[PDB]
RNA sequence: CACAUGUUCC
RNA sequence: GAAGACGGUCGAACUUGACUAUCUAGAGGAAGUAAAAGUCGUAACAAGGUUUCCGUAGGUGAACCUGCGGAAGGAUCAUUA
RNA sequence: ACGGGGAAUCAGGGUUCGAUUCCGGAGAGGGAGCCUGAGAAACGGCUACCACAUCCAAGGAAGGCAGCAGGCGCGCAAAUUACCCACUCCCGACCCGGGGAGGUAGUGACGAAAAAUAACAAUACAGGACUCUUUCGAGGCCCUGUAAUUGGAAUGAGUCCACUUUAAAUCCUUUAACGAGGAUCCAUUGGAGGGCAAGUCUGGUGCCAGCAGCCGCGGUAAUUCCAGCUCCAAUAGCGUAUAU
């Protein structure tokens, strides 16, 4: 009897067919356009879409006016609008089925760095996450898979400790300066 | 089903309990006699002592001399014709050396080209046969 | 091979496997 | 006979594996792949060339 | 090992066919056509009389270690024709009733040199 | 009235 | 109030005997399957040269043969007042 | 074959697993018998027989890791003879004493969550929208890509202190110093005949060695063996075996 978790859930699902051309192209279009690191996080985002879509599908099988459908329906639509996936103008349980895989792909923080125009590239955008160069609500985030909500969209900016922001200049400038005055006397 | 009574669940249970025995893949695992003729005994691998290197000839026009090994089991005492997997690896395996034999993959059936063999060697003397063929690990003499 | 004499050979050999057994028992 | 073991592997003439520039790993391996699958291809009539095709 | 090598390269019980095809079919049934061997001979009959060649029972002596058969048998000499010693091998037959010139060792034939006629 | 058999890398 | 004894009880274990389970030696006999392209002869597939087949008996190197009763999966769905 | 909650798989239905931290049962070599106590047929309590086994002065005496570690053996198969009662709690006459229950580290590609192995610009070059030109070409108001080409800019592996963390630590996070241009600080594992994404590349091999789960390839111009080059899938994982 030792107190620990032992709770594991795999966040992804490998596809049934591993070697078909059709599925191979679509995910390649999703990696290159959104700057992903493997094919796993493609199905990982496709797995959490399969969780929400199934949770939406069984609610339709429960008939209307049911409080469980009324509560868990409105509880699910509460979170979809708070993270910038579904607009206020389409708040209904029928719309979750028409929600597609690229829709969550906007709400990755890495896209928001190439959306707000503070990155030269979407692939340069991930490095600004990796080098602790940007912060959200006075909190630096070293992980690109942070799912930004609709509320902090205007709070995305450079970190406080960053040469590309309001912080100390980096090591390359501190190295190109020591020979900039050490070579001049 | 064929008998569709309201309280015929016993007759419907006995048949899928009786006729289940006529299933070939079922009767192999739910009767230990197959586990008797199994040299391993439900194991993924087995260790044994090599005593000779046999040459077993092919059958079909894909005819060649397959380089096999007659291994003697060191947990039950059986004698098994293993198979040296890779090309020109019969020189790596030496005589009276412990080997890790395994199933071939078809699980108890002669696998095409080689007759009457279900078993291949993966390790010798705690050294893999991939590493020897790749030369990354050698036999310490 | 006919399925008729292959039954017959399996009947003369069957009567042998009993007749060599009864005297031993 | 078991004297012919390793016949070809000894007599296959060696080729020194020549030095070549290492490929960029990680997501950049997919960044370069995505390039030469969508953004650089021109509409060219004729049969589609294989990724290793040479005749 | 040397004895059965003779019975593969030089012996065949009943020669079904005797023609050019039969020479071209017996020679790849034994493994003699890789590469196609230039010429070869095959004896017919029973083995005890072939075994009788090592002594004076049905054998006279001939140069160093060779022996002529006293009574003759049937032989088949198949000549490879074509400047490629690689298959497909093309042979032409010759029927006949000739003697044998074998070089037997330990009582067992291993090498048959020539198939001759008796005397002119 | 009788008439059995086959050699096959391609 | 101890040692001890008498009786009673639960009762391990041991000798012996029976029953049962599993695995294993066996001269020899008898099958099976596979490796070759061996010997013998054609049984089947065309009316496969005596149509094939089923049950049952007896025989014969081997296929198989024959008797008796079937059957078409037969070479006739039919041949005449 | 310890049962159950349950786990793995799944459209629906089920199939299989559940020695394994929760409850309960059962037992501390094998069985039998008991003492004491509210509560035991108790075994880190006794008394026998049976097996194994320790020291002797040979008269005797003593033993029970299916407790924490650890050792052999068995094996295809499994960690350190570590630190501490601070947390969790329990026990006692008890604020204090004690607890290998437990907690903390160590080994640890069982396994799960996250996540590096680069980013940009200029030029030389291929190319796409415009106008002139019936083409050639062109500037590029606008790009796309490549090229041991050049150029700085930015980081963390790691060295490293300090605090922090904690019972004391370690690691995580924090702070100073250094710290990459072929960022040589260099990502593999399987395949490239079909099934199945991916050369009719090149040489060696010649029904040989071998490959391949299946079909099938090798008999001298091998799209299947062996090498190199290139290419394909997955990516710190992947193949293989066996179970379902």
């Amino acid at each position: 009897p030792v107190a620990r978790s032992w709770v594991c859930r795999k966040t992804y699902v490998t596809p049934r067919r591993p070697f078909e051309k059709s599925r191979l192209d679509q995910e390649l279009k999703l990696i290159g356009e959104y700057g992903l690191r493997n094919k796993r996080e493609v199905w990982r985002v496709k797995f959490t879409l399969a969780k929400i879509r199934k949770a939406a599908r069984e609610l339709l099988t429960l008939d209307e006016k049911d409080p469980r459908r009324l509560f868990e329906g409105n509880a699910l639509l509460r979170r979809l609008v708070r993270i910038g996936v579904l607009d206020e103008g389409k708040m209904k349980l029928d719309y979750i089925l028409g929600l597609k895989i690229e829709d969550f792909l906007e709400r990755r923080l890495q896209t928001q760095v190439f959306k707000l125009g503070l990155a030269k590239s979407i692939h340069h955008a991930r490095v600004l996450i990796r080098q602790r160069h940007i912060r959200v609500r006075k909190q630096v985030v070293n992980i690109p898979s942070f799912i930004v909500r609709l509320d902090s969209q205007k709070h995305i900016d450079f970190s406080l400790r960053s040469p590309y922001g309001g912080g100390r200049p980096g090591r390359v400038k501190r190295k190109n300066a020591k020979k900039g005055q050490g070579g001049a006397g | 089903g064929k008998c569709r009574g309201l309280r015929t669940a016993r007759k419907l249970r006995s048949h899928r309990r009786d006729q289940k025995w006529h299933d070939k893949q079922y009767k192999k695992a739910h009767l230990g006699t197959a586990l008797k003729a199994n040299p391993f005994g439900g194991a993924s691998h087995a260790k044994g002592i090599v005593l000779e290197k046999v040459g077993v000839e092919a059958k079909q026009p894909n005819s060649a001399i397959r380089k096999c090994v007659r291994v003697q089991l060191i947990k039950n005492g059986k004698k098994i014709t293993a198979f040296v997997p890779n090309d020109g690896c019969l020189n790596f395996i030496e005589e009276n050396d412990e080997v890790l034999v395994a199933g071939f993959g078809r699980k108890g059936h002669a696998v095409g080209d080689i007759p009457g063999v279900r078993f291949k060697v993966v390790k010798v003397a705690n050294v893999s046969l991939l590493a020897l063929y790749k030369g990354k690990k050698e036999r310490p003499r | 091979m006919r399925a008729k004499w292959r039954k017959k050979r399996m009947r003369r050999l069957k009567r042998k496997r009993r007749k060599m057994r009864q005297r031993s028992k | 006979s078991l004297a012919r073991v390793g016949k070809v592997r000894g007599q296959t003439l060696k080729v020194a594996k020549q030095e070549k520039k290492k490929k960029r790993t990680g997501r950049a391996k997919r960044r370069m792949q995505y390039n030469r699958r969508f953004v650089n291809v021109v509409p060219t009539f004729g049969k589609k060339k294989g990724p290793n095709a040479n005749s | 090992s040397r004895y059965t090598h003779f019975l593969t390269q030089h012996y065949d019980a009943k020669p079904q066919g005797r023609d050019d095809r039969y020479c071209e079919s017996i020679m790849r049934r034994r493994g003699l056509t890789s590469p196609c061997k230039d010429i070869n001979t095959f004896i017919h009959g029973n083995k005890r009389s072939i075994k009788a060649i090592c002594e004076n029972k049905n054998g006279n002596p001939h140069r160093e270690n060779l022996r002529i058969s006293k009574s003759s048998f049937q032989v088949t000499t198949c000549k490879l024709h074509g400047g490629s010693p690689w298959p497909p091998c093309q042979y032409r037959a010759t029927a006949g009733f000739r003697n044998v010139v074998v070089a037997c060792e330990n009582g067992l034939p291993v090498h048959l040199d020539q198939s001759i006629f008796r005397r002119p």
